[PDB]
RNA sequence: UGGAGGUGAUUUAAAUGC
RNA sequence: GAGCCCGGGCUCCGUGAGGGGGGAGAAGUCGUAACAAGGUAACCGUAGGGGAACCUACGGCUCGAUCACCUCCU
RNA sequence: UCUGGCACGGCUUUUCCGGAGUGUAAAAAGCUCCGGGAAUAAGGGCUGGGCAAGGCCGGUGGCAGCCGCCGCGGUAAUACCGGCGGCCCGAGUGGUGGCCACUAUUAUUGGGCCUAAAGCGGCCGUAGCCGGGCCCGUAAGUCCCUGGCGAAAUCCCACGGCUCAACCGUGGGGCUCGCUGGGGAUACUGCGGGCCUUGGGACCGGGAGAGGCCGGGGGUACCCCCGGGGUAGGGGUGAAAUCCUAUAAUCCCGGGGGGACCGCCAGUGGCGAAGGCGCCCGGCUGGAACGGGUCCGACGGUGAGCGCGGAAGGCCAGGGGAGCGAACCGGAUUAGAUACCCGGGUAGUCCUGGCUGUAAAGGAUGCGGGCUAGGUGUCGGGCGAGCUUCGAGCUCGCCCGGUGCCGUAGGGAAGCCGUUAA
RNA sequence: AGGUAGUUGGUGGGGUAACGGCCCACCAAGCCGAAGAUCGGUACGGGCCGUGAGAGCGGGAGCCCGGAGAUGGACACUGAGACA
């Protein structure tokens, strides 16, 4: 016998044998539960707008060493203490100190930050309320307060 | 190897349960 | 215990089969087996078979041809409508040409083909390919 | 054949005449033959002792073939040649037989208890008693009622 | 020709390198 | 017959000195533990002891050591 | 610049303007008819390997950056930035997040578990699942037929409608599909009854063994203590020291006392569920093999829960203590040594009662049944012979049970396994 | 992992449009649970929907179908119908 009870009116050792084992399925567990929705803050959203506290610049990991670019913003709602990676070169410049920084994540919602970055989980988008790639490129718009 | 862990499992253990204890 | 005598006879049967023996020996003997083995010598799989009933039991010395590929029970012996044999059908036969899915039903015991010419049907009891 | 219970080893592959009606050069009938197995009983032996000594002195191998048909119901054997004459324990022999021995064991125990073995075959022995007790019950050698347990053993045997 | 035990065993030979 | 209130018990949310560990950074220090019999074979469960790696006792195991010495086996 | 591009020549003319009705049952939607009428909205991503589907120049220089991963940038970068070329797709294209697929990475279909993750240290039996043959009843599951019914929509197919399709209309099908009523079949399964010995259990007689317990008894060696004999050491090491011995050690002889244990025997051997088990003798006792199936007549398997046994260490209470010996006390070693080596030494090691319950508790391999070349060695039991010391004592072969090794077919990733299966 | 005291049932009665521990008087000690009750979390439910060769897995959005609600919480009249 390959494991399994096989007879007719078994079925239900089936029926709770699979959801046993079902549970090391890592992924599977958190979602039923909700995990991915409560610890890594948004409470689970696509995005979220926060006050940028300051501008801190952080080192690069193992083979690696350069100075990314990342804020520090704080969740409005969520009210919480996020530490963030900023895309583009030149960047850090177009955020101003207390202007609106929407955002989002960055690669697998798992926790993994990209290769490089050790802790940073999410992204930037915005600078008042108008994003990043578009003050890269000069015409496009470009910032205010 | 795992003398090494299991002794400093149970070193963990009773201090901090002498924490506990206490 | 033994159980699914059938099974431990068709087990021997296919395993008999693949070395190339010339005839076989089954020391548990039955109805099952007895009238299964006839269904597959009326489809033609098997040549001759004499059973002597000791007073211990039946046994079946079976003579092999060589046409058996492959014939084995079916394990919780599933129930199965007329409509679902189609499915049960591509699963567990080779193609649409050989079609002994051995079924037990209403009229007696017949092959799957022997079945669906009459049409009726139920739970499984064995394969043969 | 074989099933190596309490064991690894593949038991005895003792077997039976396939003979299936009776030899003729062998000569008794139904009354003889009756005759024979209530001396027997008499003497203090039991059925499985008493179809051995039958076989060895009186050659005739099972009682089975040679009797029935004499009222063939069913095969005429021994024990219920038996009961028809209500010589028959009430108990079964097989039933019987184990409980007797396992009161012998106790004793010995009580003695000597620092036996890990002896005591280990206790538990072997019970439950088989066990088991034997709880199908006779459902087929009706023994009532319901019952329930088997050391001083509900040390009652039968006395 | 290839495998399993039972017991002598040898201190005369020294830490580390992105 | 609601909300309302009052005294106590229990639980949960926002938040706090202090405290624990992880995956790391690999340019300071101590040692050589394992990986080669790693230079005292190694691991193992248990117990004590040592700053550390770890050592030792007792029992086990070979995933065990290198010839030598003795014993068996196609 | 021949993939394509440009000049130029000709054609037609999406938007856009104006008109007719419409529609409104007021507009707008400005559609739809007609007149006027222009070649007139195209972009985003990527181009190192993966994915290749697509490569040069210039800047820059492990920087700044790129980044989904694997990596790429440390002075000739196809991977970064810009340009130039090229690939994709196209009013989209790309980023983050979620779900499903891929992922037989949740195994029903359709996974494993010796060594990769993963067998419970072993057994018992409750609940459960799963069940030898043969006959008869029922027809509960099961199949067949009819009948009540599971709204519309969505889906799929046809035809028809709107310029086309989307969308809608008509007709046919399917639909969670979990319900019901009646008739019919009786292989299978359930249930009921009867019947049988292949499984199981059970018995009798021969038989081996380190199985358990209990009582009995002998000897070895170590130590200790006493007398005698006998002097200048011995102990210990790579060297040494601490330490033994001068009221005499070691050594030898004789006498006595104590506790532990039982080399060779001894086997590639036996027994045990497992932990494990070894002087001899007797009593009690567990298991096991075989010949004869002589008796019971499916009583079976497995087994969550549950219950029980379980080395060494540890712990508890009592008794004991030679040797040995964690901790510990000295010496050496060593750069230092909390060690390896040596000299002392407590707990413990032993006995009795109890607790504790762990392991590389291994064959790293759960149990039961059936099937699937063989060979050889070995243990025990049976059988036909020869030998004989007349005892299965020495051998040959078939068979049964066990215990090893080698190997065909097959399996495995390979090592290996391979009728004691992986 | 054990829960249950109008709690499970019985007799008689009330109230209600009406049966009913719905409520109540008396009497009984049941009732439910390892075929997982109770308690805790989470969540409208269905038609469908997404995806997937299928088996399956995830999902309750317009729309339809049924239930619940109207600042939180209680309360009656008036009416066939509301506790609106």
């Amino acid at each position: 016998g390959k494991k399994a009870p096989n007879g007719e009116f078994a079925g239900r050792k089936l029926k709770l044998k699979r959801k046993k084992f079902r549970w090391s399925d890592i992924r599977y567990k958190r979602r039923v539960l909700r995990l991915k929705e409560k610890s890594d803050p948004l409470e689970g959203a696509p995005q979220a707008r926060g006050i940028v506290l300051e501008k801190i610049a952080v080192e690069a990991k193992q083979p690696n060493s350069g100075m990314r670019k990342a804020v520090r913003v704080q969740l409005i709602k969520n009210g919480k203490v996020v530490t963030a990676f900023c895309p583009g070169d030149g960047a850090i410049k177009f955020i101003d100190e207390h202007d609106e920084v929407i955002i989002e994540g960055i690669g697998g919602p798992k926790g993994g930050s990209m290769g490089d970055i050790p802790g940073i989980r999410y992204k930037v988008v915005k600078v008042n309320r108008v994003s990043l790639k578009e003050l890269v490129k000069g015409r496009k718009e470009k910032p205010r307060r | 190897m795992r003398w090494k862990w299991i002794k400093k499992r149970i070193r963990r253990l009773k201090r901090q349960r002498k924490k506990e204890r206490g | 215990t033994l159980l699914d005598p059938l099974a431990n006879a068709l087990s021997h049967i296919t395993n008999s089969e693949r070395v190339g023996k010339r005839e076989v020996y089954i020391k548990p003997a039955s109805k099952l087996i007895g009238e299964v083995l006839r269904v597959m010598q009326k489809y033609g799989y098997i040549g001759e078979f004499e059973f002597i009933d000791d007073g211990r039991a039946g046994v079946y010395r079976v003579q092999l041809l060589g046409r058996i590929n492959k014939a084995g029970a079916i394990k919780p012996r599933f129930p199965v409508k007329v409509s679902e044999f189609e499915k049960w059908e591509k699963r567990f036969l080779p193609a649409f040409e050989f079609g002994i899915l051995i079924v037990s039903t209403s009229q007696g015991v017949m092959s799957h083909k022997e079945a669906i010419e009459k049409g009726i049907g139920g739970r499984l009891i064995a394969y043969v390919y | 054949m074989a099933r190596m219970h309490a064991r690894k080893r593949g038991k005895s592959g003792s077997k039976r005449p396939p003979r299936t009606a009776p030899p003729i050069w062998v000569e008794y009938t139904v009354e003889e033959i009756e005759n024979l197995v209530v001396k027997l009983r008499k003497e203090g032996y039991s059925t499985a002792m008493i179809g051995t000594i039958l076989r060895d002195q009186y050659g005739i191998p099972s009682v089975k073939l040679f009797k029935d048909p004499d009222n063939p119901n069913r095969n005429l054997t021994i024990t219920r040649i038996l009961e028809k004459h209500g010589l028959a324990p009430e108990i079964p022999e097989d039933l019987m037989f184990l409980i007797r021995r396992a009161v012998n064991l106790r004793k010995h125990l009580e003695q000597h208890p620092k036996d890990l073995h002896s005591m280990r075959g206790l538990q072997l022995i019970e439950s088989k008693i066990r088991r034997l007790v709880k199908y006779y019950k459902r087929k009706g050698k023994l009532p319901k009622n019952w329930r088997y347990d050391p001083e509900t053993a040390k009652l039968l045997v006395r």
